[PDB]
């Protein structure tokens, strides 16, 4: 998923963008993906 | 033939010619009268 970042392949940003913008984009991936873990981790804790 | 072409089509209907199946010439693009602006929006320009 894009999560609003330009692309979901983590290194296809880095080719496109000079890092300081990637550093802004890769957030929306991290922030996206990270959150997506907790939502998964929780659902395990609850199910567990 | 692209950057050395005599005339270009006007900006209302612009020249589209295919560049294909070939070894990118950007190694030779260095020496010239150069350019008013040189820009890559979706890549780092060193990646050509």
């Amino acid at each position: 998923s894009n999560f609003g970042a330009i692309s979901s392949v983590l290194n296809d940003i880095l080719s496109r963008l000079d890092p300081p913008e990637a550093e802004v984009q890769i957030d929306r991936l991290i922030t996206g993906r990270l959150q997506s873990l907790q939502t998964y981790v929780t659902q395990q804790l609850i199910r567990a | 033939e692209v950057f050395n072409a005599t005339r270009f089509a006007s900006v209302y209907a612009w020249n589209r010619k295919r560049i294909s199946n070939c070894v990118a010439d950007y190694s030779v693009l260095y020496n010239s009268a150069s350019f008013s602006t040189f820009k890559c929006y979706g890549v780092s320009p060193t990646k050509l």
